[PDB]
């Protein structure tokens, strides 16, 4: 899901 | 408790960033029924309302929500990005890319074109990594982007993940 | 950490009612900046276009938004509730109130006649507490509820504490 | 201050 791909980003960016 | 359950997830909430919190917020309204989304959508009226009616915001809110709508102060962002300032000028992107109107296609399409050059530019490290991720990442969830944008997008994502 | 952080609070929600669920999202968006409400606005308007685009929850989603909104409908309600078939309406009023518009005070002035009698009836144990002090948490923070609303049924509120 | 009367009920509830 585009949501999910959008968290994993958003982990890395962490 | 509820109490302390709440109060777990509002100090989680106050450790993310402002790209977290909206991500997350947007994940959990999908976790919601119509009338909840109806209820959150008048609160969401009266907190713009009191934002726009105070001066330690009102400015401040008018002038990014037209900026980002305004495909003339975007192309001369844009313009001036492949030059330099390019960091700044994202953090200004990442900050104005949630205002984006679903409709403003004139806007949207400065901001598509945007994103390519960033992106290569990441993987030259001109520019963080972070930025152009929180960048992408609202692209993804974004009302405003079609699934047709994304696809165009995808191309640019696998570099990032 | 952060895509955990997150699982943390979903579950956390996931374990929660909708009143729980909407209550908690309406303080976590107090905590929001302008951008982040307006990408929410827009984004619920999508989740809204949504609901109202499928058979499973459109009907459903219409229904409800004019009957909660209906002096003629909240009306009929009342006359029933007095008589019997108390905790049924009670669950209905509860379903229906998050969708009271602002602006409608035909249909406010009917809930607010309800509220009190409703107080009364679960003194004398008619009715599970439990349901009106979700009524009256949504109440307290409801945009189309004025301040003087408010202190009007503050006299009942205090049973409820 | 009706919000943490709200999260209160909510709580008392719970």
């Amino acid at each position: 899901d585009e949501l999910q791909q959008a968290m994993r980003l958003l982990n890395a960016a962490s | 408790l509820f109490c302390e359950q709440v109060t777990t997830v509002t100090n989680l909430f106050e450790k993310w960033n402002d790209c977290e919190r909206t991500v997350v917020m947007y994940a959990l309204l999908k976790r919601l029924r119509y009338p909840s989304l109806k209820f959150l959508q008048y609160s969401i009226d009266s907190n713009l309302t009191q934002n726009l009616g105070t001066s330690q915001t009102n400015l401040s809110s008018v002038v990014i929500d037209i900026n980002a709508n305004n495909p003339v102060y975007l192309q001369n962002l844009l313009n001036a990005y492949k030059t330099a300032r390019k960091e700044d000028i994202l953090h200004e992107v990442l900050n104005m890319l949630p205002l984006l109107k679903p409709g403003n296609e004139e806007a949207k399409l400065i901001y598509l074109t945007l994103i390519p050059v960033a992106v290569k530019d990441t993987m030259q490290q001109i520019v963080p990594t972070e930025l152009v991720q929180q960048i992408f990442s609202y692209l993804l969830i974004h009302p405003a982007i079609t699934s047709e944008d994304r696809r165009s997008l995808n191309i640019w994502l696998r570099h990032l993940e």
